[PDB]
């Protein structure tokens, strides 16, 4: 019955900077335990780490079917998966007001895989489906643990007995597992020669006017043993990426070291921050300073970026309040441990009759990892990439009961399933792209991740 | 007040929607295979805009038929692919440019006519195109309104009817005076 609009009850825990990894350690083996981590990054959009587990409802989408699971009820539907997600959110009857210090007040959290985009556009079926992991794997949570690095506050919130949730958390124990070890070398799904053939086919499409940009990716695979959580602890420290995440799913684990925000909806203010443009970090600090200026002044990288800025204005423009779409920032350089990136910022407003779930449906998957025009680019990706992307170049994030949302692009993200680990790497092919430079750009983005796991 | 925007499966169409809505237009967006001519007659749009898109006018669904049927009946604006389609509809030819221009601005010179009424000359505009209208086969019913530095056609307008094309994107974040350009089509 009773709709709840009351703000959730909050217990403040001891401030420690490592609170999220500390508490998550005892949860990391549970299916539907999830961590969003800001990577301890010194970054304008690194503030929050969020921990959930023990969902009240789960949503699992494989192709045309979504399975909605709740304590004594399992339902299957062919309906639009984001429409079904919004229905499940509404039926929870938890409707708190926005709190700028608690941006997730319970709600939906999980994975929107790249192949969920097949529900939103009609796409060909050439690339092979060789990973069985859901297109959507989302929990509904009536509590959360929020770490706020700006206020130095750890908040445990619940809509249903926060003291009982605190005692549940204290009762969970971190009984550590064997360390992570790779048990094979990394191997790609394509040779240098195959990559070359595919690069040249993209350039034929650029010159024929089929497309203006296509993101072409390869995939590295290895076997592994030991605990995926231990791998993440090592990677998170080293990557300092503000949109990182660890998901324990029924089918395997997602280890995301993404530096990329897809879409934020914060009190109806929309933000998207497409990353397009890359150079490697150089070890000499004087040379590395010059490297940042080279990327900022690169004409090829500015074209690659601008095209995605106009595409994201379009994608947000499908739902934004008329006149609200703005570009406050073009071509800022952000340094990360492996690479310098060029990032731009687009803002807009969400209309009151729409939901963040409608904004996700209008924009998914990100133009920054497809290209332009997006439908044609996604057709070319399916034609040239030997396997479907699955979790990689999808999104992780939350849709709060208050209406807020935040999402990543799952670049720099590993999939750990059935003792196999997969790590993909791509880049935007445009008219001024060169074959060897684009091949090496894929390695520049993930070489440090691949090499850290070999030890 | 009612503008029908034909979407050629493009990733810039909704920038045109946003600019026309900001100007106070009511805008309906339909994909190029989601409508028949009969459907358009029942909707009774005041004007039609043909969006940008991938490939050539032959792959643009209903766009060529809409141009041929409503020519002289309702004002039509063609943007990039829409401009190419307008030239092709009256017997012009769409050919590869000397240099593709994708996410690059260019200064264009114009005659201050059609949608260039009141705009500064030259005008810096964003290009997203591999193809151009071949100048030799441009139908006699069209005046060239704008040129690139290498004398590529950047705009055309019909001598008799409200039927006008631009090769560039007025709605790009780096194009100059794109709201005013589209306002000319909306309010004239
Ligand atoms: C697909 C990737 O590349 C994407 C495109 C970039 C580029 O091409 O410069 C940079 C960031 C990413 O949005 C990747 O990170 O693996
Ligand atoms: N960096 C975000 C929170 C965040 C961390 N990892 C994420 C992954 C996906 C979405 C959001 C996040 C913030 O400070 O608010
Ligand atoms: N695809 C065409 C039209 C682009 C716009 O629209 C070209 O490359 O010229
Ligand atoms: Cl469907
Ligand atoms: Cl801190
Ligand atoms: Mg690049
Ligand atoms: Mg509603």
């Amino acid at each position: 019955g009773h709709m709840k609009t009351l703000s959730p009850a909050v217990i403040t825990l001891l401030w420690r900077q490592d609170a999220a990894e500390f508490y998550f350690s005892r949860l990391s083996h549970l299916p539907w335990a999830m961590l969003l981590h800001s990577g301890y990054a010194d970054h304008p959009y690194s503030r929050f780490d969020i921990v959930v587990a023990e969902p009240i409802c789960t949503l699992t989408t494989f192709g045309k079917e979504t399975v909605v699971s709740e304590s004594e009820k399992r339902t299957t539907t062919t309906d639009d998966p984001l429409q079904v997600l919004q229905q499940v959110l509404d039926r929870a009857d938890i409707r708190p007001t926005h709190n700028e210090d608690l941006p997730f007040q319970g709600g939906a959290l999980g994975l929107f895989g790249y192949d969920l985009g097949r529900r939103f556009e009609s796409l060909p079926e050439i690339a092979e489906q060789d990973i069985v992991l859901p297109d959507m794997a989302v929990g509904i949570y009536d509590w959360a643990l929020i770490v706020d690095h700006q206020r130095h506050t750890v908040s445990l919130l619940s809509h249903n007995d926060v003291n009982a949730r605190r005692a549940w958390l204290e009762s969970q124990q971190f009984s550590p597992q064997e360390d992570f070890t790779l048990t094979s070398d990394w191997q790609s799904n394509m040779t240098r020669e195959q990559y070359g053939e595919k690069f040249r086919q993209v350039q034929e499409y650029l010159h024929s006017g089929d497309c203006y940009q296509v993101n072409l990716a390869q995939r590295f695979h290895a076997t592994y043993s030991g605990d995926e959580w231990q791998a993440f602890l090592q990677l998170n420290q080293a990557n300092r990426a503000p949109f990182s995440a660890f998901l324990r799913l029924e089918q395997g684990a997602i280890l995301s070291l993404s530096p990329e925000r897809f879409i934020l909806c914060d009190n109806s203010e929309i933000q998207t921050r497409p990353i397009k443009g890359t150079l490697p970090r150089l070890p000499d600090p004087q040379e590395d300073s010059k490297q940042a200026v080279k990327l900022a002044n690169s004409a090829k990288d500015r074209a690659e970026n601008l095209m995605i800025v106009d595409l994201m204005r379009n994608d947000i423009g499908r739902v934004a309040v008329a006149g609200s779409v703005k570009v406050p920032e073009l071509f800022v350089v952000e340094p990360f441990p492996a690479v310098h990136h060029l990032v731009s910022t687009i803002t807009a407003q969400l209309p009151e009759q729409l939901h963040a779930s409608d904004l996700l449906r209008a924009a998914f998957p990100g133009g920054s990892i497809t290209g332009a025009p997006k439908v044609r680019a996604m057709e070319i990706i399916d034609e040239l990439e030997p396997q479907r992307r699955n979790a990689w170049c999808g999104s992780i994030g939350y849709l709060s009961f208050c209406g807020n949302m935040d999402t990543s692009i799952t670049i720099r993200t590993l999939t750990a399933i059935n003792g196999q680990i997969f790590c993909s790497a791509g880049g935007g092919i445009v008219a001024d792209s060169q074959e060897e430079a684009e091949y090496q750009e894929t390695f520049d983005k993930v070489n440090r991740i691949l090499k850290q796991l070999e030890k | 007040g009612m503008i029908l925007l034909i979407d050629n499966y493009d990733s810039f169409t909704w920038n045109l929607y946003q600019y026309f809505c900001e100007l106070g237009a009511d805008v309906l967006v339909k994909r190029n295979d989601a409508l028949t001519l009969a459907d358009i007659d029942a909707l009774k749009p005041q004007k039609i805009v043909i969006s940008p898109g991938p490939c050539t006018p032959d792959e643009a669904g209903i766009s060529l038929d809409v141009i041929r049927h409503y020519a002289g009946r309702l004002p039509i604006l063609g943007v990039c692919l829409g401009h190419q389609a307008m030239a092709q509809a009256f017997g012009g030819k769409v050919v590869r440019a000397a240099k593709v221009m994708h996410g690059k601005t260019s200064p264009i010179t114009h005659n201050g006519e059609g949608v260039f009424r009141g705009l500064a000359n030259p005008l810096t505009v964003t290009r997203y195109h591999s193809l151009v209208v071949e100048p030799d086969s441009l139908p006699a019913c069209f005046d060239v309104t704008a040129w690139s530095e290498t004398r590529e056609i950047m705009g055309i307008r019909h001598r008799q009817w409200d039927l006008e094309g631009v090769q560039f994107h007025p709605e790009s974040i780096l194009s100059e005076q794109g709201h005013q350009l589209l306002a000319n089509f909306l309010h004239r």
